[PDB]
RNA sequence: CUCAACACGGGGAAACUCACCAGGUCCAGACACAAUAAGGAUUGACAGAUUGAGAGCUCUUUCUUGAUUUUGUGGGUGGUGGUG
């Protein structure tokens, strides 16, 4: 994907914001609804972090159920923010 | 559906490859030290004084935006 | 004291009339005019899919039904009796809404 | 086990484990043989030894990549070209036997 | 609101289906077997049917906490409208969506089909059914598919006795050669049923009558 | 393709459906390794040619972009492709 970083930049905070991206199972859908940038940009760039790791995705009903795993919150830490931090449910 | 004839010119032509240059932003240099511009900036508000018109043949056409900028000169 | 309307609607029998025999309970326990449960007609919703697949075989067909079952009830409370009775009541399968006025 | 004992505790006695194996003889080990039983007495579902996490992405690439096929490599150690395929990422619940010639065919020595 | 209850009411069930398939996805590997939404005022709450709520309930509120994330994301609901709440299972030996993943779980870690199916079926009758039987069909061991079944007590199934004592489930199970069908039939006794009928249809009981007294000494007694 | 194919595939197809035919784009080829590469890996484009076409397809021209891409090697993914 070219996906140009400041599209990387909305979709990784929002997945370190919340932890889960659901994101709707329909690639030029044009703006995905939560986050500002394409869902096609959604549903590729948490594919690639899939294959490495990071996140597990789960596929039911034409959606997608993206859930942050314990080596991804770690690593999303250096990539956009400081130690310390609570992705997750984590917070109580 | 066996094999496929290809009837077209064989065309596995593809696009310029972002045509690889040479090293190009040069304004110009005088003898210690100015620099005055050339190939001037644009009148868009929102391009702040760093574009480069390009002058195909009269023709200003700017990159910053995606189709045209033409103030023609 | 306000004059208000319960309607009920659901796909259980047994679920929603003992919540609105519930209802006119508390109508009772401290007596208002009831205007009690006037039972709308049922409504069957048919949907009628082949049977199958591919259409080998016999030209067989099923048909299935979900059943709406609906009731309204016509109070007239005190603003304070509402929310409680409104609130007690509270069952799985029952959809209740309450109109002010 | 192997010689470190079974001929020192054979000392004019010549009989204490003298036991006939299991019997196979070209079916492969009994590494699991006494999984087989928990799954089976266990009246609930337990997980199967999960994934290959980098044992997967790491030694592909060390495996593969260096000058070989998963054709090619499946034939050298006598499986199909479809369990290679589900060692690759994840996928696959890991026996020893199979894990053991994908490790003596290519030399990485990650278990 | 502003929708009529022929949609508002399908439409209730067609989110609960979505919900099931969801879980049945999600929580496989906890032994999940069903769920039931109470549509409330402040916070419509939706309990989990699963045997392990130790894993389901995960480390200090996580993969609970989560789910009810991923719930209220696809569904547009708003924040602490929704929760998730995981009470265990009522008798697991009698439940035939758990028992079918049992089945499940226990041919992918290699079990032999006539031991994995009798390790069932034995359990569903230590647990007070009347009857259980389980169908595995598929190419069990050779090219061309055949079809197994396993079976203990009796099962009816004719009716709509159907419809209350019968609880069945039915598993895609993926192999080397292919897939396999898992059906699990379970008929619980209708003796320990506590809601609806509890007996056969044409089950008929004669209460014992007591013998009496022949003679009853015609007298009177006043008072 | 007898009952147990032939107003059947819920099959009343103008586009879409769509699987077929004549043509044009795009990658939605994840990840890993190696190379190119901040003397720029690469991306996009006005006008004209060209094209069914206001598809920067591709070309002429010279701007923009900046490390996500590109190339190669393995794979990945998709398939109303085959085998009921």
């Amino acid at each position: 994907m070219l996906m140009p970083k400041e599209d990387r930049n909305k979709i990784h905070q929002y997945l370190f914001q919340e932890g889960v991206v659901v994101a709707k199972k329909d690639f030029n859908q044009a703006k995905h609804e939560e986050i500002d940038t394409k869902n096609l940009y959604v549903i590729k760039a948490l594919q690639s972090l899939t294959s490495k790791g990071y996140v597990k995705t789960q596929f039911s009903w034409q959606y997608y159920y993206y859930t942050l795993t314990e080596e991804g919150v770690e690593y999303l830490r250096e990539y956009l923010n400081l130690p310390e931090h609570i992705v997750p449910g984590t917070y109580i | 559906r066996k094999k496929k004839v290809y009837t077209t010119p064989k065309k596995i032509k593809h696009k310029h490859k972002a045509v690889k240059l040479a090293v190009l932003s040069y304004y110009k240099v005088d003898a210690e030290g100015k620099v005055t511009k050339l190939r001037r900036e644009c009148s868009n508000p929102t391009c702040g004084a760093g574009v480069f018109l390009a002058n195909h043949k009269d023709r200003l056409y700017c990159g910053k935006c995606h189709s045209v900028y033409k103030v023609n000169a | 004291i306000i004059k208000i309307r319960i309607t009920l609607t659901s796909t259980k029998v047994k679920q929603l009339e003992n919540v609105s025999s519930n209802i006119v309970k508390n109508a009772e326990q401290h007596n208002l005019v009831k205007k009690g449960p006037v039972r709308l007609p049922t409504k069957v919703l048919k949907i009628s899919t082949r049977k199958t697949p591919n259409g080998e075989g016999s030209k067989t067909w099923e048909t299935y039904e979900m059943r709406i079952h609906k009731r309204y009830i016509d109070l007239e409370a005190p603003v304070q009796i509402v929310k409680r009775i409104t609130q007690i009541t509270i069952e799985p399968g029952v959809d209740v809404e309450v109109v002010v006025a | 086990r192997s010689q470190g004992q079974i001929n020192a505790a054979r000392r004019q006695g010549l009989v204490v484990s003298v036991d006939k194996k299991y019997g196979s003889t070209n079916t492969r080990g009994d590494n699991e043989g006494q999984r087989l039983t928990k799954v089976d007495r266990e009246t609930d579902i337990v997980k199967p030894k999960k994934l290959d996490p980098n044992v997967g992405r790491a030694i592909s690439r060390a495996r593969t990549d260096k000058k070989m096929s998963q054709k090619d490599l499946a034939t050298k150690i006598n499986e199909k070209p479809t369990v290679v395929n589900d060692y690759e990422a994840a996928r696959a619940i890991p026996n020893q036997q199979v894990l053991s010639k994908l490790e003596r065919a290519l030399g990485v020595k990650l278990r | 609101a502003l929708i009529s209850k022929k949609r508002k009411l399908v439409a209730d069930g067609v989110f609960y289906a979505e919900l099931n398939e969801f879980f049945t996805r999600e929580l496989a590997e906890e032994g999940y077997s069903g769920v039931e939404v109470r549509v409330t005022p402040t916070k419509t709450e939706v309990i989990i049917r699963a045997t392990r709520t130790q894993d389901v309930l995960g480390e200090n509120g996580r993969r609970i906490n989560e789910l009810t994330l991923l719930v209220q994301k696809r569904f547009k609901y708003a924040p602490g409208t929704i929760v998730l709440y995981a009470e265990r299972v009522q008798d697991r030996g009698l439940s035939a969506v758990a028992q079918a993943e049992s089945m499940k779980f226990k041919l992918l870690n290699g079990l032999a089909i006539r031991r994995a199916a009798y390790g069932v079926v034995r359990y569903v009758m230590e647990s007070g059914a009347k009857g259980c039987e389980v169908v595995v069909s598929g190419k069990l061991r050779a090219a061309r598919a055949k079809a197994m079944k396993f079976a203990d007590g009796f099962l009816i199934h004719s009716g709509q006795p159907v419809n209350d004592f019968i609880d069945t489930a039915t598993r895609h199970v993926l192999m080397r050669q292919g897939v396999l069908g898992i059906k699990v039939k379970i008929m619980r006794d209708p003796a320990k049923s506590r809601t609806g009928p509890k007996a056969l249809p044409d089950a008929v009981t004669i209460i014992e009558p007591k013998e009496e007294e022949p003679i009853l000494a015609p007298s009177v007694k006043d008072y």
